[PDB]
């Protein structure tokens, strides 16, 4: 009879020590909080990537008697066993804050049992498996191996109750087998999206008619069925099934046919982040360089809005964003407003570096700054040297360079400040460019919202916008992320962690989470789920307008409010949901033993029903 | 980051008065940073910093290829071709021409046709030894002093 | 302070394209500062920086006094 109190934890995922997904970040940022709790009882397991593992893993020698404590011996012999049978792997530490221990199976050292396994899978779970699909070959390989490893452990270990957490389908094949072979681990499966969710939303309706689609048919339609089956099989074979967000839990219910037992939101290592004025000034420098020759508005009266993230035109809501800004521009012209909104779109596209036109802008305004500085320290010297000697300060020499530098700013007649900072490797087909053309936001002086597409990551060493993303974000006034498909939404979340009011939606994971915890705290949530497409856009313009018409003091209220929401997103608090999931996996596995530890019988239908 | 962590710990000790000063936290981030510098086996430091819009036909690249200066460790002269004007605000070589020139040791301008040669001349006005030629305008003028 | 102001005024005019640059406020605090440098008539710049705890006897002082520097 096993120890529920002092248990083992094995977290499995494709991303363990190779950034291939956004799960990499979850796992990496969670390490610290879980390593603190489980110390050397915790291991992450994943497919060894032979291209990268050396940049991320402190390779350890696992055979040395020191490598493991005495109670943790069994894992070591468990590994020992695996090597006998010719299963090669890299034990080691994953070089991140927390430095959790890691088992990385060489999928090549097992590639042999390929056919034998594709078969054994189909004849226990009816999961088809074409040979042209490497990922599933890899995901089956990984699966059989880990299940193998865990049986071994469960065999040798007999003191520790064993929980095994699996993330996303690619690391889920182990889940059916663990249930089939009646292996003595309680299992947990978290999905960070559904295959069908992505695929259905990859064209341009969803959140309404998802409850009435024939999944078996739609998976078919996408050449996905075998992948779909692994994702479902994992979801039913798990003792506890979870998703990262409420919104995704609803998608999972109907697309995978099992109602999630709970939600495991993504937290951040909030210390890792924790200025606005100091950084806003760097954005100012950019704007003067960009609107040189026709800089006709007041920076003390302009607001900076931004959107950022992967370039997913429809799914990240770049379409709503631009459209809403065009409609925000009308409202401000008609209302006769005094303010300007310069709106950045930071979304990496294929590009051929900066446009000549945008490089010049900056260089000429930088030289103006230099000349002014040289000229005024000259006046300084002259005023002071007069005063100290007691008993037009600009000489002709300075006037001439001053004049030259100001003439350098004039721009060709009828030429407007570019809507893009880079050379697009597809100017004609680009979804963003074409959408801001359609709405005719061309940065003309009449236009009260200005547009700036920057199709590349931000680095502080750039000739244009000399900010690192984190710097730029702080410098700004409002983040705008009208996402349509977005299981978590790190960017809005981490935007808020940095003390910057933001707009998300109720169909973002982060959004939906945030909903249950209004607008006074610097988070607006656009309803993209129940209003019609157009009413959603209009609600977005309302939130923007409201924000523009905010007094200097009304804004500093909000800023200060959101900044205090930051502690709500640390793993210190969100990690408690991983604990409910684990402890529900235990309660379900050893119902009897669990009653003895708690002093009664607690309810076991949800993680929240338990606690 | 790590060093000021140490400075803080050393001072705070002494000021309170009355061995691995690097905690585990710091050793991990140090080790990652060191491993991130490992280059793929057999990769030598490029001879060029940029993307050549005609890599195969380029006169400079082809000549340094024909002389086989490939920057391997045995080579006692390293070769860096930087096909672009120098600007302080660059990711790679953050210097203006004038900064860079000054920070070098020797400018080499073996010109064949050059009625003056402002480059070697201004090089010299910035206090840097330089090699020109008796067929360079500036060289010729210099030979008479 | 005065010159960084002049700086910002010259830069803002320029950046916006399309004579006394010292405004009255500055000329004032400038004048005050210059006037506070005036020294009481016939008071020369001292030959010493410190309060001498024996001003009359000190060899150094007396010798520079004797040579009337």
């Amino acid at each position: 009879s096993r120890d529920l109190q002092n248990h083992l934890l094995f977290e499995t995922a494709t991303e363990v020590a190779n950034r291939v997904g956004g799960i990499y970040s979850v796992l990496k940022s969670k390490a610290p909080i879980t390593v603190a709790q489980y110390k050397d009882h915790y291991h992450l397991i994943g497919p060894l990537n032979k291209a990268t593992y050396q940049n991320e893993v402190d390779i350890l020698d696992w055979k040395k008697p020191e490598a493991f404590s005495d109670e943790m011996r069994p894992v070591q012999h468990a590994l020992q066993t695996m090597e006998s049978r010719g299963v090669h792997f890299v034990y080691g530490r994953w070089l991140i804050e927390g430095a959790p221990k890691v088992i990385l199976f060489d999928l090549d050292s097992v590639r042999g049992y390929s056919n034998e396994w594709k078969g054994d899978l189909w004849s226990l779970v009816g999961i088809p498996s074409p040979e042209n699909d490497f990922e599933t070959n890899d995901a089956i390989l990984l699966g059989y191996t880990v299940a193998w490893f865990l049986g071994e452990v469960a065999h040798l270990d007999s003191q520790h109750a064993i929980v095994a957490h699996f993330h996303e389908w690619l690391a889920g094949v182990a889940l059916p087998l663990c249930r089939k072979r009646r292996i003595d681990v309680v299992t947990i499966f978290t999905t960070h999206a559904t295959l069908l969710g992505r695929y259905l939303c990859a064209s341009g309706d969803f959140y309404n008619c998802l409850e009435s689609v024939d999944v078996d048919h739609e998976a078919g339609r996408f050449g996905i069925y075998h992948r779909y089956c692994i994702e479902r099989a994992a979801a039913h074979s798990a003792d506890v099934f979870t998703t990262v967000s409420q919104i995704t839990a609803f998608e999972a219910e109907h697309l995978l046919k099992r109602k999630p037992d709970g939600i495991l939101p993504n937290g951040l290592n909030v210390i890792k982040f924790q200025l606005h004025a100091l950084k806003k000034e760097k954005i100012n420098d950019f704007v003067r360089g960009h609107f040189h020759g026709c800089f006709d508005f007041d920076l003390d009266n302009t607001l900076y809005f931004f959107i950022a993230g992967r370039y997913e035109y429809k799914n990240k809501g770049a379409d709503m964003f631009i459209e809403a800004l065009a409609r925000l521009n009308y409202r401000l012209k008609v209302s006769g407003s005094k303010k300007t909104v310069v709106a950045f779109i930071v979304m990496p596209a294929k590009n051929n570096s900066f446009t000549v036109e945008a490089l010049k802008g900056q260089a000429e305004v930088r030289a103006l700054e230099n000349t002014v500085h040289e000229v005024t320290t000259s006046i300084g010297k002259r005023i002071f040297d007069h005063a100290i000697r007691y008993p037009e300060l600009l000489k002709s020499s300075d006037k001439v360079m001053l004049k030259r530098r100001i003439l350098a700013l004039r721009r060709p007649e009828g030429q407007l400040p570019p809507i893009v900072t880079h050379n697009m490797v597809d100017d004609a087909n680009d979804l963003i460019l074409n959408k801001i053309r359609q709405v005719q936001l061309f940065n003309s002086p009449s236009d009260r919202v200005k547009m700036i597409f920057h199709p590349e990551f931000l680095n502080a060493n750039n000739p244009i916008l000399g900010l690192d993303y984190d710097e730029f974000v702080r410098g700004c006034h409002l983040g705008v992320f009208p996402s349509y498909y977005e299981p978590w939404g790190y960017t809005p979340a981490e935007c808020t962690v940095m003390g910057v009011p933001s707009i998300t939606t109720n169909v973002s994971g982060f959004g939906s989470y945030m909903e249950d915890l209004a607008k006074d705290y610097g988070i607006y949530i656009v309803d993209r789920r129940f209003k019609a497409p157009d009413e959603s856009v209009e609600q977005l313009v309302d939130y923007m307008e409201e924000f523009v018409k905010k007094t200097a003091a009304q804004a500093i209220n909000q800023r200060n409010r959101t900044e205090r929401l930051s502690d709500l997103l640390d793993w210190k608090r969100m990690g408690l949901e991983y604990v409910k999931a684990r402890q529900l996996a235990l309660r379900r596995g050893y119902p009897d033993q669990f009653r003895e530890l708690v002093g009664e019988e607690l309810n076991d239908s949800n993680m929240d029903a338990l606690a | 980051e790590v060093t000021t962590s140490i400075g803080k710990r050393i001072f705070d000790h002494a000021i309170r008065y009355p061995g691995e000063l690097l905690k585990s936290s710091d050793k991990v981030m140090l080790k990652r940073r060191i491993l991130a510098l490992r280059r793929p086996e057999g990769q030598l430091p490029p001879i060029v910093t940029h993307n050549m819009v005609d890599d195969a036909n380029d006169l400079i690249l082809n000549k340094i290829r024909q002389v086989q200066l490939f920057n391997s460790p045995s080579d006692r002269v390293k070769m860096i071709f930087h096909p672009e004007f120098l600007n302080a605000n660059n990711p790679i070589l953050g210097l203006d021409y004038d900064e860079f020139v000054r920070g070098c040791h020797l400018g080499v301008f073996p010109s064949y046709y050059e009625p003056w040669g402002y480059t070697p001349a201004e090089c010299t006005v910035m206090g840097v030894p330089s090699i020109t030629t008796n067929v360079s305008g500036f060289g010729s003028y210099m030979e008479d002093l």
